[PDB]
């Protein structure tokens, strides 16, 4: 509902879940999305530490 | 052998017209190759549609 200030910025923890991001495909659209480390078409495929 | 492929999306789905995107458009709609030459096109066209 409310999001925190840039200086006061937030941080919690992802753990015990299953990451299945199609489920944002009928919510949410993103004008921005990048990723550094790993490539777009290989997320569903890996496990995250 | 030049071919030129036409359609419509909404503004903040352009972003995945490239040869290694992920998401809904690049998913079930619309993918291009990773051996891709070419040219990729878009402008507003808010007065007509
Ligand atoms: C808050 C839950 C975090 C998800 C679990 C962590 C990592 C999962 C792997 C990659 C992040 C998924 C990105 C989702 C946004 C992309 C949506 C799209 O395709 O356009």
């Amino acid at each position: 509902t409310r999001f925190a200030s840039v200086y006061a910025w937030n941080r919690k923890r992802i753990s015990n879940c299953v990451a299945d991001y199609s489920v944002l495909y009928n919510s949410a659209s993103f004008s921005t999305f990048k990723c550094y480390g790993v490539s777009p078409t290989k997320l569903n495929d890996l496990c995250f530490t | 052998n030049v071919y030129a492929d036409s359609f419509v999306i909404r503004g903040d789905e352009v972003r995945q017209i490239a040869p290694g995107q992920t998401g809904k458009i690049a998913d079930y709609n619309y993918k291009l190759p990773d051996d891709f030459t070419g040219c990729v096109i878009a402008w507003n066209s808010n007065n007509l549609d």
